[PDB]
């Protein structure tokens, strides 16, 4: 069987190339504003710095 | 060389704000404390302060 005529089809696909950026401060996140609390977060500083 | 997201430190607090409801009753200490009789265990009285 041999093609006798063609169609030229245009197709469309979506590829996610990125996604939002972000960015998340620990002292305000889990020490609100309390300094009672951020000076307890320091000893756990390496972990936010991870 | 680069640009650094940042934690929070350069706000401090400076001042203090109280703010309590104004009364002038003394409360009722000395009707609970220095009362002349009081309850039987299975009985026990109880007072509403307010
Ligand atoms: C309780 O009673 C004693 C003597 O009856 C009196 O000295 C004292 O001031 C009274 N305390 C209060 C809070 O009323």
């Amino acid at each position: 069987a041999i093609p006798t005529n063609f169609t030229i089809s245009v197709t469309t696909e979506i590829l996610p190339v990125s996604m939002t950026k972000t960015s998340v401060d620990c002292t305000m996140y889990i020490c609100g504003d309390s300094t009672e609390c951020s000076n307890l977060l320091l000893q756990y500083g390496s972990f936010c710095t991870q | 060389k680069g640009i650094y997201q940042t934690s929070n430190f350069r706000v401090q607090p400076t001042e203090s704000i109280v703010r309590f409801p104004n009364i002038t009753n003394l409360c009722p200490f000395g009707e609970v404390f220095n009362a002349t009789r009081f309850a039987s265990v299975y009985a026990w009285n109880r007072k509403r302060i307010s």
